[PDB]
């Protein structure tokens, strides 16, 4: 049977394998998907929005935690909402009691205590949203992505969504270019990563597309459904 | 299956504990309420002397305050414990705002507190649906009813209770602004629309009115068997 | 393959209209005309004494083969009234189950009520498979029982049970041709009432995907 | 071939094998039990429409408000259970009003949204405070103001997730109301249009036929407040159907 | 030993191939087969009695070969390769999926479940059509001994009676049997094709390392 | 058989499952090997590479506790992080009241002790991670100390935590530690990880090593690329 | 059944099988424990069993000191024993700073049994499954041995037994206080030595044994050294 | 006496090093030679009339048979098929006592690794009975045939008899088709499931108490 | 009653003793001499057609005593003793069994459960042996009925041949009894060595 053992996060299986948080884990998988890439000067997002119907906007995928750090979600909405405040808070906190931008490590590490929290206590679900965290601070830029499981990951580049195994692979192949790529370079390896994931019917519009750049010099930005138009257009067509 | 616990929501979107304690009003004594143009008349059924029991003790009609009156049908309990609570916020509010509570403000916070209870597990919804009756300041007449959910609703006339189906059928080919018309002929309804699920005649009906200033006054025993008969002869 | 989707979907979309318009028009139709044939006092007759069918075999008495001794008549014409009946009913219910079946949904974890009440109306038509099918088989059992002790008691004259037998078998057959015509009756009637007041379900089990929450 | 075992659907705080936490999408089903309620947004402004669904006519049609004024900017058309929707509209109208007090300014309909939104997210016991429902909310909101960015109409779904729609339907019939409205919408609809056509959608998803009484509808045009049409009004717009 | 990674691999190979055809290609067409062959006039006869085979068996106050009701006979033959084939079908199907079912564990059972699922509606098909076998069998065995039960006993109307409703009985469990086996093609397809994903890729993509 | 649902529950027979389950957690791991010698400890972690994306010297197994300790963790990494801020935090309280760095034996017993809390209550699971410490002081010596998630701590001369455990013991076995002195460990130590390394499951591994000890100044430190360069081709070429 | 599964439930007849079955778990651990109480000394000796070389011998003991003057021995999960033991020496001190006197023997077992029963009443928790014997000498009354079990009782006893072989070794202990020759300190190893021996048949060398002991001339327990165990074990072989 | 445990063990160990063969070589050999009985001409003829076998039964006329042979085609298809049957079926139980033997002592907790060998278990049990049957079957058919042709001859004058003869014939025919590629697939099968799963399959429990207790 | 107490003591004494001794020596010699039994080639004929034994039916164009298969039968001889011994050993382990198993309480049941579960299959071992006990006794009345049919009725060479086969299959399954037999006795040392400890301390 086995419907035992699935029913708590309390509750260790036979074979040491606590099954709720792994049900969580795929959560992350129902989500649209998002790329992140890095380069030497600066990171990116990029995300693929779903929409309800036609005359709903798409949603939002891509948030800003502060200047120097943004995430963009993929699962359960609302857990990302919560989780997004918690970092948000953590960083003003950072600025006014030490007036330094948080290092996006430390941000992380934070973001893991609290998610494991509900993982061993009865109560509360395992937050089921899997985040991908950009940053750049004095280390340099930063990815990372933070699992439905608290442990976090830091990455070169990484997809985290439906479909996302079609970008990772792209992104492995072409990875090498992207250490000493410009940002127009960057952002467009991105947009073709995602297109990978997309269904082959559906194209990267302006619409469902959103870019977010954070660099030594530029603040994080969210370039949007307009502002996307000058990295899109430079892209090709689906091979 | 998903009817054990009040938090729990079916397939489909029903909250069934909700809804059965919605059940448990209907096992309750009917009440009646008509807003007449210048009275409101609350009437409700008495299940039986029994002989050895005084009936002063049990009252479904109750004042909350001078101005709102309540009558309930479902776990008695749970009645005297919504009516207390609703006599202090009536007092509470005339010490924070200095002004007699409207009818609706009554309605509202006893939804409230019924609401709270639906919304917790650990906690049963109260099983009472109410008629709240009161005349408010500009003076209009106001009956409102609340249901364990905590939804309340004006109605011009409405029956709570068992047999609520059926009077409030009747209710609604009879109540006419005609009807209304006079003090007497509104008292006379709700006895006629009483009469028509009570099982015996007048002795099992216990009746109230509120005027327009006048505090609430329980007909006396003596007051209802003129009405009965008054009622009786014109059949 | 897309291709492969279509030629299902082709026999899907055959099956819905096939099964509204049963719906809607042989199921009812089938309810009076069954009606009717209880109504006739052919299957409603008052004494079980007239269906006795002549049985001419030569008692034993102190001083060759049976002439042909012939089918009951009257059991007979209820028999080919009654026989493409039970063969309607099983078709259409056969409609019915498949199209129940293709309406399943694709597996998931919850959400699985509209399977449930697609499950408990395949439950139903289950049942009345079995129950029709029975039928048919009765009447195969009835000329054989009947033939067997019509072979029995030429061969022994003597044994008068055997010759009631044969009337009773007889008799038991008007009996449950009269109670067979009512259930097939009843049977499309309680099918259109499972199928109409749950319809919604059954069409559409799972409902509108749920709105993103992811 | 039926497998009807679900068995993680009851309680919230669980994921499926999946990962579907299917209590908060049985809630999201809970607003299809609701009267169907449908809102367009256009540039000369936003109009919402409801239907009472009266039982009786004995029961005063007025005491039924299914659109209610969060503020003069911005008003809320809500299905699902009547109850949890007053919880949720009074979380908004503190919160305007809480701004009003801080800023001295007018929120947004977005972050009004975002505001009753966080109340919704709460259900999943995100916070250790006892008064917070356990059950996801009921309600389905869909409110629509003039701010800065001038008419939008935002829906709130239970989970707690807002997204600005150009007209969305909510309720009973939303499926079929939101296939009509996909075909009639056109972003240069003047409201006139709008209300017309919202209420011919109305006319033919509810069950009885249009009046007065079974419909509530309301417009926040930039200049004027929310407004209600009185009966008068909507005598006048029904009759043009 | 490579020559036996060799066989077995020749063997997966085979019958994953095997199955994409069934549900590719063979599938659809069996379904248009069918359906032309029951818009066929040979499988819808409205008069059963039309269907009636004269016996000659003599009636009393010496039988010749009593033939075989040919209508029936003739249908036979067209529907027996079909039960036979869905049973050979069925067990292909079954072996795919049993290939397809991942090394126990013990998460990541749904999947694994839907798969078990699918395996028992098609080993339910499965038996149903050996069940159809099995009628078809007592058919033959079953008019010929009521044949002969007529034949011993001229004097029997019943048993000469029994021989026409076997007959007549047979073709319409026929016609069904055509019927249920272009269900059974289809349902197999449509619980398959829907729950594919699971049924094909049970365990999912790797997710992370939680450990 | 409802025995085994929950660590407050305990089994006829006398046996807490739940802590059992718990304890195959850290099975599923990849192995990690602390040895001690006469100078310092040395840990080591297999840190499989599950994809070339993820940036290398990342994701590390193997934390500093304090300046004095290091921790090296097997199973799941979760529990694991938490348990090191545990750690942390105890250690940080053990210098602010007492004074001075905390002495490893005491801290490997807090910390099991708030280890062991979570196996007797219903509401919280037994924690799912095994972990190593390790510090050397002049005064103490070189102490390695590994604990369960049942919460028992004891001192090991060397020891395995993580899949391929039982291989390494009997690798580790035939060392002759104590003689050993620490830069020779860090080859040797290379050469187990190596060995236990098992190339057909596992595609790729990347070797972390750390050290504490008198060349460390008792600080544990991760051990210089050179260091970990040279042992890791030492590594390779014994393998042969 | 499912009596057992809660503390708190009671048997059909009344048994509170879960405190039984923690009984069982001191069993599980496979070692042995044994205390005799002499004229003048208490001795506590029990097994010592190594898994592994590599494990370090000195950090593996049962043997702890709850107080200068007070020393345990605790048979069971080894985790659960270290537990009781911090509460023990925290009530021993909590003791000398409310009431000014060392805690005499009798009322650490009573403290640390009474708080078992609250384990036993209460129902979250779970008995911890461990038994603990103090030794220790109490100037009015002479030696003492006391033992607390996960039930609760707090039985002081001229001789006791934990273990696997508590029984047989309980058996061997009542033939000779039957036959009463007093003890002196060396018979008081002595006869403790020879006991857990014959149970267990192990002929046992220094290594695998740990022993205790407190005595009226010096008071404080102290843990023998291997060397004073191999003397006492020679004496046994050479008579 | 540890005498016996030994006897025993011996078993095992010739028991474990049967099955390790027979996993490795037996199965995919067998696998291959089946497919390939399955792909020959004999089993895949087109027309089942070269089937129909001679029935010498004079036709009633108007105014004891001879020797009437089986359908040699059947039979000789039937006796390339027995051994096969016996074989899978020797196979088949040589296996199920390794894993019986193989199934740990009774414990509250650390079942799993016994639920896998159940699963197994349940997978050899179905085999079991599917291919005892068919041994049964292939008695049923000759029985069937012979009291049909003895009906037949008895009473020449029914025809339906003698198409009986012929239909169990092609039924037989179309059935060992069947049995072989069940036999593969069983074959293959047991191969799939007891590769994927032998390592829990040999080592259900393992030891999970250590210095816990 | 003492003297009955002293009956009843004895039974159980001689049941304890007696199940000690099966265990401990009469298992082990058993699963030796069917290991030595199925080595032996009568029962390993690679071709069954040598099992094939001439039926004199004369063939159609008056038949003298047909005798049975000597092979089988020979077999059988050998098989038909074991199969007996098992069915009665595994009574004296189910009575074993039973006469350990306590006094009902409410708890501690694990180890009730224990005798249970190998107590159930104790008596599923039962069910096989009787079940190859029934194939034993069908072999003689078939073959005797096919050989029957045959001669009744010479034209019908199908019969000749099921007689064959019946003597075919039989031999596979005494030859398969044998092997099942001895797996049979080794599970059985096997559930019941393993569990030994809480078969007869059930309550601990």
């Amino acid at each position: 049977f086995r419907n035992q053992y699935d029913n708590d996060v309390t509750v260790w299986s036979p074979q040491g394998r606590i099954h709720q948080i792994e049900y969580a884990m795929e959560a992350v998988k129902q989500g649209s998907a998002t790329v992140g890439l890095k380069s030497k000067t600066h990171a990116v997002l990029v995300a693929l929005k779903r929409a309800q119907s036609e005359l709903a906007a798409h949603q939002k995928k891509i948030l800003h935690v502060d200047n120097h750090i943004g995430i963009s979600i993929a699962g359960l909405t609302a857990d990302a909402r919560l989780l997004c405040n918690f970092m948000r808070q953590e960083c003003l906190d950072s600025r006014f009691v030490f007036d330094r931008p948080l290092p996006v490590s430390r941000l992380v590490s934070l973001i893991g205590s609290k998610t494991q929290i509900p993982t061993q206590r009865y109560g509360r679900r395992p937050y089921g949203v899997g985040l991908l965290i950009a940053g750049y601070d004095d280390m340099g830029p930063h990815i990372f992505q933070t699992c439905p499981s608290a442990n976090y990951f830091d990455c070169r580049a990484m997809s985290i969504g439906a479909r996302s195994q079609s970008a990772r692979t792209y992104l492995e192949r072409h990875m090498s270019e992207f250490m000493e790529c410009n940002l127009n370079e960057l952002v467009k390896h991105g947009l073709r990563a995602l297109r990978e994931t997309l269904p082959a019917e559906q194209d990267l519009t302006t619409k469902n597309v959103s870019i977010g750049i954070v660099g030594k010099d530029l603040e994080f930005t969210i370039y949007d459904d307009d502002d996307v138009s000058p990295f899109l257009e430079g892209l090709e067509e689906r091979p | 299956s998903y009817d054990r616990a009040i938090t729990v929501f079916s397939p489909d979107g029903h909250l069934f504990q909700v809804e059965y304690a919605q059940e448990a009003v209907k096992k309750g004594s009917t009440a009646v309420g008509v807003r007449g143009r210048d009275i409101v008349v609350l009437g409700v059924e008495k299940k039986s002397v029994a002989k050895l029991q005084d009936e002063r003790t049990v009252r479904k009609i109750c004042a909350l305050d001078d101005n709102v009156c309540m009558a309930f049908a479902g776990l008695t309990a749970d009645a005297r414990i919504v009516i207390n609570r609703a006599r202090v916020e009536c007092q509470s509010h005339r010490l924070t705002v200095e002004d007699p509570v409207t009818v609706e403000y009554i309605t509202r916070y006893i939804a409230s507190l019924k609401q709270r209870y639906t919304q917790s597990n650990g906690r049963r919804p109260f099983g009472i649906s109410a008629l709240i009756v009161g005349f408010d300041f500009d003076g209009t007449p106001r009956l409102y009813q609340t249901d364990p959910s905590g939804t309340y609703h004006a109605w011009k006339a409405n029956a709570i209770g068992r047999g609520a189906k059926s009077v409030r059928e009747f209710l609604e080919k009879n109540y006419t602004d005609e009807a209304i018309e006079t003090d007497d002929l509104t008292i006379k309804l709700v006895i006629k629309a009483l009469l028509e699920v009570v099982q015996s005649g007048g002795k099992n009906i216990e009746l109230a009115v509120m005027r327009r200033d006048q505090s609430l006054k329980i007909l006396n025993p003596e007051e209802i068997e003129k009405y009965v008969a008054e009622i009786e002869k014109e059949k | 393959s897309g291709e492969a989707r279509k030629q299902v979907e082709v026999f899907r979309q055959n099956l819905f209209q096939e099964a509204e318009e049963f719906l809607y028009r042989f199921l009812p139709q089938k309810i009076i005309y069954l009606n009717q044939l209880l109504q006739e006092d052919s299957l409603n007759v008052a004494d079980l004494t007239s269906l006795r069918a002549p049985l001419d075999i030569p008692i034993p008495d102190p001083p060759h083969k049976c002439g042909f001794l012939p089918g009951n008549e009257k059991v007979l014409s209820l028999l080919a009234l009654v026989k493409p009946e039970v063969w309607t009913l099983k078709e259409k219910c056969i409609l019915v189950i498949t199209w129940i079946q293709h309406l399943i949904p694709k597996i998931e974890d919850g959400n699985d009520f509209g399977v449930a009440i697609q499950e408990k109306v395949l439950e139903r038509v289950n049942a009345v498979k079995t129950k029709v099918e029975a039928f048919q088989t009765t009447i195969s059992k009835y000329f054989s029982e009947r033939g067997d002790a019509v072979a029995k008691a030429s061969k022994e004259t003597h044994v008068m049970d055997y010759r009631a037998l044969v009337h009773e078998r007889d008799e038991a057959a008007y009996g449950e041709l009269r109670a067979m015509v009512l259930d097939l009756r009843a049977f499309y009637a309680e099918l259109y009432h499972i199928i109409s007041s749950n319809l919604e379900k059954i069409v559409n089990p799972k409902g509108e995907e749920k709105p993103s929450m992811y | 071939m039926f497998l009807t075992r679900s068995e993680y659907d009851r309680g919230v705080n669980t994921f499926s094998p999946e990962g579907r936490l299917f209590q908060v999408e049985y809630a999201i089903e809970a607003i299809k039990l609701g009267s169907t309620a449908i809102g367009i947004q256009t540039s000369e402004g936003v109009c919402l429409a409801v239907e009472k669904r009266i039982t009786s006519p004995l029961m005063e049609p007025s005491s039924i408000e299914k659109i209610v004024e969060i503020d003069a900017h911005i008003g809320c058309a809500m299905s699902g259970l009547i109850a949890d929707a007053k919880t949720l509209i009074d979380k908004a109208r503190v919160e305007t009003q809480n701004h009003w007090f801080t800023y001295n300014e007018t929120m947004t309909v977005e972050s009004v949204t975002q505001a009753v939104s966080n109340l919704a997210l709460q259900f999943g016991e995100e916070d250790a405070d006892p008064g917070a429902m356990s059950r996801p909310f009921g309600v389905a909101l869909l409110f629509g103001g003039v701010d800065e960015k001038g008419p939008q109409l935002f829906h709130m779904d239970p989970s707690g997730t807002f997204v600005q729609c150009d007209a969305r339907a909510i309720g009973s019939a939303s499926e079929g109301a939101q296939s009509s409205l996909q075909e009639v919408y056109h972003k240069s609809m003047t409201l006139k249009e709008a209300i017309k056509s919202s209420l011919i959608i109305l006319k033919q998803v509810m069950e009885e036929k249009l009046n007065a009484t079974n419909i509530e509808l309301a417009t926040v045009q930039p200049g004027q407040n929310f407004h209600m049409f009185t009966k008068e009004e909507l005598e006048e717009v029904i009759k043009d159907i | 030993q490579p020559e036996a990674q060799a066989k077995v691999d020749v063997f997966r190979e085979d019958l994953c191939t095997k199955t994409e055809n069934l549900l590719g290609s063979y599938f659809p067409k069996k379904i248009s087969e069918l359906d032309a062959f029951l818009k066929e006039p040979a499988l819808n006869e409205a008069n059963l009695s039309n269907l009636k085979a004269p016996l000659d068996i003599p009636v009393p106050d010496p039988c010749g070969p009593v033939n075989c009701n040919e209508k029936i006979v003739v249908l036979l033959q067209r529907l027996k390769p079909e039960i036979k084939d869905v049973i050979e079908q069925l067990n292909l199907v079954t072996t795919w999926l049993q290939l397809q079912i991942p090394r126990i564990e013990d998460g990541n059972n749904f999947g694994v479940a839907v798969q078990e699922k699918v395996f028992e509606l098609m080993t339910s098909l499965h038996t149903k059509l050996e069940g159809f076998h099995t009628q078809i069998s007592k058919y033959f065995s079953e008019r010929g001994d009521a044949v002969t039960k007529a034949a011993k006993q001229p004097h029997v109307g019943d048993y000469r009676q029994l021989v026409h409703e076997l007959d007549e009985a047979e073709y319409r469990d026929i016609r069904l049997m055509v019927m249920e086996i272009r269900n059974a093609y289809a349902v197999l397809y449509d619980i398959i094709l829907k729950n594919f994903e699971k049924l094909k890729k049970p365990r999912g993509e790797t997710k992370g390392m939680i450990y | 058989t409802g025995y085994d649902l929950s660590a407050s529950t305990f089994s006829p027979d006398g046996r807490v499952f739940q802590v059992e389950y718990a304890m195959k957690a850290v099975e599923n791991s990849s192995t990690a090997i602390g040895i001690r010698c006469k100078d310092g400890v040395v840990f080591g972690v297999e840190k499989l590479v599950l994809s070339k994306l993820y940036e290398e010297g990342s994701n590390k197994r193997l934390f500093n506790v304090d300046r004095h300790v290091g921790m090296a963790v097997a199973g799941l990494l979760a529990d694991a992080r938490s348990l090191a801020d545990i750690a942390r935090e105890e250690a940080s309280n053990f210098r602010s009241n007492f004074g001075y760095n905390i002495p490893l034996k005491h801290l490997a017993d807090r910390v099991a002790m708030y280890v062991h809390a979570y196996t007797l209550y219903s509401a919280v699971r037994p924690f799912g991670c095994s972990f190593m410490l390790g510090s050397y002081s002049v005064n103490d010596g070189a102490q390695l100390y590994m604990i369960d998630p049942s919460g028992v701590s004891y001192g090991y001369w060397g020891c395995a935590i993580g899949k391929a455990r039982q291989a390494a013991k009997t690798e580790i076995e035939k060392l002759q530690m104590k003689e050993m002195t620490c830069r020779d460990i860090v080859k040797e130590v290379a050469k187990i990880i190596y060995i236990v390394h098992d190339e057909v499951k596992d595609k790729a591994f990347e070797l972390e090593l750390s050290w504490v000890g008198e060349l460390t100044n008792g600080r544990h430190e991760i051990v210089p690329k050179d260091i970990r360069e040279e042992a890791e081709k030492y590594a390779k070429e014994s393998l042969k | 059944a499912g009596f057992d599964r809660h503390i708190t439930i009671f048997s059909p007849e009344g048994r509170l099988y879960q405190v039984e079955y923690a009984f069982k778990a001191i069993n599980q651990g496979g070692l042995t424990s044994v205390a005799v109480r002499g004229k003048d000394c208490a001795v506590i000796v029990t097994q010592k069993k190594v898994p592994d070389k590599l494990l370090d011998s000195s950090t593996v003991t049962h043997l702890f000191k709850i107080t200068e003057n007070i020393g345990c021995v605790m048979t069971g999960m080894t985790a659960d024993s270290r537990s009781q033991v911090q509460r023990a020496r925290y009530e021993a001190a909590n003791w000398k700073y409310k009431y000014g006197y060392e805690i005499p023997v009798d009322m650490l077992c009573k403290r640390i049994a009474d708080i078992s029963q609250v384990y036993t009443q209460n129902a979250e928790m779970r008995p911890l499954g461990c038994c603990m014997i103090l030794i220790g000498i109490d100037e009015e009354q002479g030696p003492q041995v006391y033992k607390c079990d996960p039930a609760g009782y707090y039985c002081g006893f001229k001789a006791t037994a934990a273990g696997v072989k508590q029984t047989e070794s309980t058996s061997f202990l009542e033939k000779k206080v039957k036959k009463k020759f007093d003890w002196t300190f060396e018979q008081t190893v002595e006869t403790a030595i020879t006991c857990l021996s014959t149970v267990l048949s192990i002929d046992f060398k220094p290594s695998e044994i740990e022993v205790g002991v407190v005595t009226v001339e010096n008071p404080k327990f102290r843990i023998l050294t291997e060397a004073e165990i191999d003397a006492h074990l020679v004496a046994l072989a050479e008579r």
